[PDB]
């Protein structure tokens, strides 16, 4: 009745378990995913992989990455994850506020694709508040 | 030392025996020495034993010889004063000495009795035109052995005995062996454990090195060697335990 | 004083073997990530032949300006090891100063940039620091910094000098250049020992007859070509286009591991 | 060092003393990584940890006589 999910890290396997609904946020849109779903590969990009066990549906902050989603046993290549409750509404949210004084520094592009990156730190905060 | 010495030579050049004499630690028989020279008034030598520290210490360790009546082997605790192997009484004393065996505090803290290190022990005897060819050269590969695990015992704390390569596991399993097959039970420990006590021949001892370390007992367990005489006796206590392995 | 520090030293050599291997250690947690990365790219590769128009981070075009990134050793005694990395450093930004290049530099060793801001004569800019373990925050403030200044075509031909672990008496210094990424999968030299990717160098210390030396693995991961039907979800570009920072910062987090 | 050893101690100290030589050796053994025990293996921490409180069990002030019904 699950997948065997196995989100991956350059150091770490964040979230080895069996997850009943996948909500990972591509670049078009944040698929929805049930069991026995059709192999295919999706481009996780920045949002929150949201997992609907059935415990609850439980929050995961990702910032960036890429799953290559086949049948029943999803690995997904995320850059930096962050599963359950290992961030914290508080000083996320302060961060967040942190990332905005960071976004409107200066120079042209080579810095405000950095000042974009810093906005997705800040997408990483709103998860915090999620929860 | 002396009246010791005349009483074992008695046995001797009398009843044709093996005679040992336990002649505690010698520096105190140089002391002692040292002692007496300073109070007859005769100038002091180096670092302050008596002159004729060499020829009294000679005097005393002479008689110690294998007259073609009988031997008259001792066994001589030396305590070396500030560790040094340097001056003048462990020097002419380590000049007569003929095989140096160290009982060691840490391993008898182990419990591995006897306590004689295998290692830092040495003799002269050791040596294969005296031995045996096959003796030397059986003690050479249980000494590098000892030493291989010498050294290894500093990593096998770190990386752990899976991760080292299987050559040398080997080499730590047989060193384990070794370790513990040293350790055999005496005839006076009985008063103290309750073990019989097992007298092991030279020839025993030898074949059950050669079996352990050639390579034929890498099964049986580490704690089978431990406190067993020969090493049939050796096998039979891992039978037992495989015996009482179901139950 | 000497028995002590013999007692010391023994201690750091302890205390040093077991850091070693706790970094292989991560490493062989990363390895799963390495290998499946690996062979996603190649199942890229091989669903799509390199037909692209996409991925700014393929700008090959020219040499115009480098950017050597060096990371070095952060401690203090460090061995041989900032000396010879930082000398290789300079012998290749005296190269890059003859074609003319005006290279910058973005170091990540403490005692490394901590040289560097003596001498500006190097122009070296934008150095951090990350140590006792290779942290993915850390590996993704590096990746973001290189990323956003490879986005901006000022910096093309990005290459990085970490030397790799080829022994443990010494190992050299080499250099691989980064951030073109070859999205066939190869991350390669400098021209003249370049490798092939899923054909990885994996260390794992083990000991001899007896001491401690690095026994190398060249493990080779077989890449499954394609699923069945293999659906495609996104653009055939911006897979890619997502894929190869994550490829990037996978790259950077192992020749930090390795340089650690 | 004392040359009677345990002989002398009553069984109370006979049992527990045993484990303070043991462990303070272990402690004077791991002296060297006092301060480098940088996150290390959690049995080297632990005892090493037990070792400095056991040394801190070791000082007493002055002229205070500790009974041993206390020390044990």
């Amino acid at each position: 009745m699950t997948l065997n999910l196995c989100v991956l890290t350059p150091n770490r396997s964040i979230w080895n378990s069996e997850v009943k609904e996948i909500i990972l946020s591509t670049n078009s849109g944040q698929i929805g995913v049930l069991p026995n779903h059709a192999p295919t590969a999706t481009a996780v990009d920045i949002g929150i992989l949201r997992i609907r066990l059935n415990d609850q549906w439980l929050t995961l902050a990702l910032m960036g990455g890429f799953a290559r989603i086949g049948n029943n046993e999803i690995t997904i290549l995320v850059n930096d994850a962050e599963r359950g409750s290992d961030i914290d509404p508080q000083e996320a949210q302060q961060t967040l506020e942190i990332a905005e004084a960071n976004l409107r520094k200066a120079e042209g592009k080579r810095q405000k694709i950095e000042a974009n990156l810093a906005l997705r730190r800040a997408r990483t905060r709103v998860e915090a508040s999620n929860t | 030392g002396l009246t010791a010495l005349t009483m074992a030579e008695y046995f001797r050049d009398v009843n044709e025996q093996d005679v040992l004499l336990f002649i505690d630690n010698i520096f105190r028989f140089v002391q002692a020495g040292s002692e007496v020279s300073a109070l007859l008034g005769r100038m002091p030598s180096a670092v302050g034993y008596q002159p004729t520290l060499s020829t009294e210490m000679g005097s005393l360790q002479e008689r110690i010889t294998s007259t073609k009546e009988g031997s008259i082997t001792s066994i001589q605790a030396v305590y070396v004063p500030a560790d040094d192997l340097t001056d003048p009484a462990p020097a002419t004393t380590f000049a007569h000495l003929d095989a140096t065996t160290v009982l060691s505090r840490g391993l008898a803290a182990k419990g591995i009795y006897p306590a004689v290190d295998p290692l830092d022990s040495t003799s002269t005897m050791l040596q294969p035109r005296i031995v045996g060819e096959e003796h030397y050269e059986i003690a050479q590969r249980v000494k590098e052995t000892l030493q291989r695990y010498k050294e290894l015992q500093d990593i096998i704390a770190i990386l752990g005995l899976d991760e080292l390569s299987e050559e040398d596991r080997l080499t730590v399993a047989r060193a384990r062996k070794i370790e513990r097959f040293l350790s055999q039970p005496f005839f006076v420990a009985e008063v103290f454990t309750g073990s019989p006590g097992k007298y092991v021949g030279l020839a025993e001892t030898i074949r059950g090195f050669q079996l352990i370390l050639s390579g034929e007992l890498d099964s049986l367990p580490e704690q089978a060697f431990y406190l067993v005489g020969n090493i049939d006796e050796a096998t039979a206590k891992a039978m037992n335990l495989e015996m009482e392995s179901k139950l | 004083s000497v028995k002590n520090t013999q007692k010391i030293t023994e201690a750091m050599k302890l205390v040093a073997a077991a850091k070693v291997r706790r970094a292989q250690e991560a490493v062989v947690n990363g390895r799963p990530f390495s290998e499946t990365l690996v062979e996603v790219l190649y199942n890229m590769n091989e669903q799509l032949q390199t037909e692209d128009v996409d991925v700014p981070l393929t700008k090959i075009r020219t040499v115009k300006k480098v950017a050597l990134m060096v990371v070095t050793g952060d401690r203090g005694l460090c061995g041989g090891f900032n000396n010879m990395l930082l000398k290789k450093a300079e012998s290749r930004i005296a190269e890059l100063k003859k074609l003319g290049v005006d290279y910058t530099i973005i170091s990540i060793g403490k005692k490394g940039n901590t040289y560097f801001i003596r001498r500006p004569e190097i122009p070296v800019d934008r150095y951090f620091d990350g140590t006792n373990l290779p942290t993915a925050k850390e590996a993704q403030a590096i990746a973001d910094d290189v990323f956003s200044l490879f986005v901006s075509e000022e910096v093309d031909k990005v290459e990085m000098l970490y030397t790799k672990f080829v022994s443990l008496v010494k190992s050299d210094p080499v250099i691989h250049t980064l951030l073109p990424l070859s999205p066939k999968g190869e991350i390669c030299d400098i021209n003249g020992k370049c490798v092939d990717a899923a054909e990885d160098e994996l260390f794992r210390l083990t000991t001899k007859e007896g001491k401690l030396t690095v026994e190398r693995d060249m493990i080779k991961t077989e890449t499954p070509a394609f699923s069945p039907i293999l659906e495609f979800e996104q653009d055939p570009a911006q897979i890619l286009d997502a894929l190869l920072p994550l490829y990037l910062n996978s790259q950077i987090l192992r020749a930090l591991q390795e340089s650690l | 060092v004392s040359r009677v050893g345990s002989a002398a101690q009553i069984k109370a100290m006979k049992k527990v003393a045993g484990k303070l030589k043991l462990e303070l050796a272990q402690f004077a053994e791991l002296e060297a990584f006092a301060q480098f025990a940088s996150d290390l293996d959690k049995a080297t921490q632990n005892q090493l940890a037990r070792g400095q409180r056991l040394r801190e069990l070791l000082k007493q002030p002055q002229s205070a006589p500790l009974t041993v019904e206390e020390q044990v």
